[PDB]
């Protein structure tokens, strides 16, 4: 589907949760030990404000 | 060691000769009566295939006619391929087996025709294993080898100039 | 051994997976639909890891070498380390490339003979499918749903087979104590009306492969790294049994 | 030797059909490119095998005594081709055998021949060339072998055994009718005695 | 069509024929990396049967006046495994295999300086055998393969019958080949015909 | 028909190739093999169009080479068509494989011609002909054409 | 780019030897020990395949015996094919590949053997194709029509004859 990072984007031990909201707004959140990177199921990263 | 070229003595009345080599068509057999001059025979005119693996000449063609031997040789084709695969084909053994057989037959014909033992290049250079060429030779071009006739002419010029 | 799955949560029947190769992180989808096609134009539902639908661009084919080279980082957006990358064409022709000694990162080029400038191909990695049958022993079911294996009795000698449905090629390995044997099924028979040139070689039937051995020191397993589908209905075995060698 | 498919089908179609019927297999009508049948090639193989065996049995119509096998004049080698089912000599103990792929004179320990040898040879010939009785015997034996290799059917095996015995009897009758073989004036020893 | 291609027979068509003796299907390669557990087994059985049939002793495969030259440095003659039998041309054999070299029983010495003449049977390829012996070897190999692995009763019986028939044919071939005569042509009686 | 020796008349430039190809890399050309010229494509070799050729440089006899051969060498190790178990076996692929494996034999037959002979008396024999082409020698243990025997003409000029 | 012969030199006593090419079976690799004659060493008596591509001899066979070259040629049979296809088989890809490999091995062996020869062309010209004729020492003697490199010194001598 797509490429996310370069082996370090998600850290060593990220906790990943699937967001099945609606049939067109599926999101797949990744919680790295430092931040979060919510990548759409198509691989398009969504910039998450902090 | 040669399998694609056989030569049988005729000896007068003998109108049958065996075909040990394995051919892919009756068109790949060339009977060349050797003697005073080589002649090639045509199919079903003075040359017949009584059955596979044998020949049936119409005439004796003995030495009385000047021909001493008959050479049955194989000359597999190169431009025309006996097998042509198609999309709807069932791809049986005959097709690809004949393809490989034809290629290998051509290769061994090429190998046999050069059965003569000759100097083979050792490492990117032709070799003569210490064997020397002897007979007469001319040199009319810049790239030709040098015989010693030119060497002699040099000698007479040198010892006749003064 | 080079990849690290980070999560494989599925919605209804699609498993979305992130893989962490030593170079990049990939997001992939696995579909469990019974009879369907993952990507438009696929001939037979190719079983290929990281399957992608790539159209070769112009300027790759080179006459001087008669090769068509495609850069992997151009196909994907990353680099890979292992695996036998396989290229599939719309009809079904396959060109399998072995792993370079130094890995795919050092030599990420896929060089194909011929002019494939503007045509279509499916790229992906092979899937190593391994199944090992338990020892083919005399197993009998009691009145209820309990099965008892007959350990007592002479170590039997056998000969086995296997079935398949709409499958392709699968290698079968049988290993004894000392030696081993291999039987690759490839496709359909040679003179059959199912092995036509230019058409897919998928079929259904039964394959019988010798299994001569002791029935407990003889292991049989199926290997299939090809992209062609493989479905197995059942198996069996024929052998000779005697009542001896109760205890050795 | 030869592959089963190389020869064309003229009357071997009937023999193949009989072989396939010896097991119930319905009769094909092509015996050619349009076969796609696994039980037809496996019948033609048996037919060829049995034809070779029957020819090698040494019948009087394919002994062709008096050959003049000729060697290559540059190599001086005769070829003991696989088609040569049995190569022997007109006289007593024969001295020709097969070393490699060429005739070898064991007594002289040399395979180089200058003029040409005379032998009693059995050169393989197609199934069509066999007489009718021999064709029937070959078909019956091939049917028996096909049935007991692929299907079984012990009653059919017994029937084919009886048919094979009858066919062999007919073949022997044909051979004795063909040869003549008069023990007086036809023998190689007694004929001289009757000189008187 | 109109061609004379020759298919293999040396362990290639024989293996296929052994396989077809049972229900097995015909292979093609016979040397492919795939062990196949039948081409190997069929080849082993065929080779063993060929060796046994050759060792049985026949007119064509028995070589009468073969002379073996000892190694000059060691004065030893190697009794190769291919030497199926080794009997002296005379009535009494005096040569046997000690270690891996010929040993003279009567002389109790294996140091040969000149040489020896012996009736020797040497192993020869399967294809080099006549048609009768090829058929006999194939039938015996098929019967043994069946009996060892498949154990089909009817096939075993018919193959036993065919083995007997093949042996009869090979024996008649040998009798025809030898042309042995009990009159002139024999050793003891030829002298008596000096009347 | 596969090995055609043309003449490098001063600046012949574009020569002709009469044999068909399978790949552009099966046409090996050499001026005169001395240093094992590789003559890479483009650099010093260019296919102007199919069945033709265009040399980048004139490469005349003054350069030391007076002929170029257009010998075809179909690769053996490199195969256009490779077979895999899970494939279609295209008819065109099978035809291409057969043609490729046949072109080697075609080259062998097109190159096989009445060859030199050896006489027990005198050693090697030539029947009675002369070498037409040969490479200038560099070792002191081999033959030499006229190209290395200009001293004969020099001495002839000196004499008179 | 790799020849099928790689002629060697004894250069004293040596046992281990190497081959550059690849063979389908060790029945297609011949080792003819040339030197005083065309002596050929068979298998199991003079051969030993310690491992693939490392052919070794029973003894040294040094030049003292008169043998100087052991060319390890490679010959693939054109009559005994490795894989012959049958209509009842499976058509393994390994079979098709082995068949093509053997046919290519036969042709590449028949193209290498014929290319290292001297013979006339269709135009009627025999060309060495720029292959230096090395190893022909003693060239000349009764006007044998070739030098062996002494021509340089001879012409130097004749140049300063004066």
């Amino acid at each position: 589907l797509n490429t996310l990072g370069d082996n370090g984007a998600l850290g060593q031990a990220p906790y990943i949760h699937l967001i099945n909201r609606d049939e067109h707004e599926q999101y797949y959140a990744v919680f790295t030990g430092s931040g979060i990177r919510v990548f759409d199921l198509s691989g398009n990263e969504k910039q998450v404000r902090y | 060691v040669i399998k694609t070229v056989l030569t049988y003595q005729l000896d007068g009345s003998n109108r049958d000769f065996n075909i040990p080599f394995e051919y892919l068509a009756r068109k790949f057999v060339v009977v060349t009566l050797i003697g005073v001059d080589r002649k090639v025979l045509t199919i079903n005119t003075d040359y017949r295939f009584a059955t596979r693996t044998t020949i049936s000449l119409t005439k004796a063609w003995g030495p009385a006619d000047g021909y001493t031997t008959i050479e049955l040789r194989r000359v597999t084709s190169t431009t025309d391929r006996l097998v042509d695969f198609t999309d709807g084909s069932i791809l049986r053994a005959y097709d690809l087996n004949v393809a490989q057989i034809q290629t290998m037959h051509v290769a061994e014909e090429a190998r046999d025709l050069t059965t003569d033992t000759i100097g083979v290049n050792n490492d990117g250079h032709l070799d003569a294993r210490g064997r020397r060429i002897v007979n007469l030779a001319n040199a009319v071009d810049d790239r030709d080898a040098v015989p010693f006739g030119q060497l002699k002419t040099m000698n007479q010029n040198s010892w006749q100039a003064r | 051994e080079n990849v690290q799955v980070l999560a494989c949560q599925s919605i209804s029947s699609d498993m979305y997976v992130i893989l962490r190769n030593e170079f990049n992180t990939f997001l992939a989808r696995i579909s469990f639909t019974k009879n369907a096609i993952d990507l438009q134009g696929e001939p037979y539902r190719a079983f290929m890891d990281m399957k992608i639908r790539y159209t070769i661009p112009s300027g790759t084919y080179n006459d001087d070498t008669f090769t068509t080279s495609i850069h992997i980082p151009t196909i994907y957006g990353a680099n890979f380390g292992r695996g036998k990358i396989t290229v599939l064409e719309p009809d079904g022709k396959i060109t399998v490339f072995e792993q370079p000694t130094a890995g795919w990162n050092s030599d990420p080029w896929l060089r194909l003979s011929g002019n494939l400038e503007g045509r279509m191909v499916y790229i992906g990695f092979n899937i190593n499918f391994v199944y090992e049958f338990s020892k083919f022993l005399i197993k009998q079911t009691a009145d209820d749903g309990s099965t008892s294996t007959e350990d007592i009795g002479r170590l039997q000698l056998r000969r086995a087979w296997v079935n398949y449905e709409n499958s392709g090629t699968f290698d079968i390995y049988v290993e004894n104590q000392s030696s081993n044997w291999k039987y690759t099924m490839a496709g359909a028979r040679l003179g059959s009306n199912t092995l036509r040139a230019g058409r897919l070689n998928l079929g259904t039937g039964q394959y019988r492969f010798p299994v001569v051995g002791n029935a407990k020191f003889n292991t049989v397993y199926i290997l299939s790294d090809e992209t062609t589908p493989l479905n197995i209905i059942g198996c069996g075995w024929e052998g000779n049994y005697l009542r001896r060698s109760s205890g050795i | 030797m030869r592959s089963y498919d190389m020869n064309v089908e003229t009357a071997a179609e009937l023999s193949a059909v009989n072989d396939i019927l010896a097991s119930i297999g319905e009769p094909p009508v092509s015996t050619l490119e349009g076969d796609a049948n696994a039980d037809a090639a496996n019948a033609r193989r048996i037919l060829n095998k049995i034809n070779r065996q029957i020819q090698s049995r040494g019948w009087t119509f394919n002994i062709e005594e008096g050959i003049t096998l000729l060697p290559d004049v540059y190599s001086n080698l005769i070829v003991y081709s696989d088609d040569y089912l049995s190569l022997m000599s007109t006289s007593g103990q024969s001295i020709y055998v097969n070393r490699g792929g060429y005739v070898y004179d064991r007594t002289s320990q040399s395979d180089r021949f200058d003029s040409g040898i005379t032998v009693n040879i059995i050169r393989l010939r197609d199934y069509d060339e066999m007489p009718e009785c021999f064709r029937y015997w070959i078909v019956t034996k091939a049917s028996r072998q096909f049935n007991n290799r692929f299907f079984g059917a012990p009653e059919v095996e017994g029937v084919l055994q009886e048919e094979e015995d009858e066919a062999r009897r007919l073949c022997m009758e044909y051979e004795m009718d063909y040869g003549g073989y008069n023990m007086l004036d036809g023998d190689a020893f007694t004929s001289g005695l009757l000189t008187r």
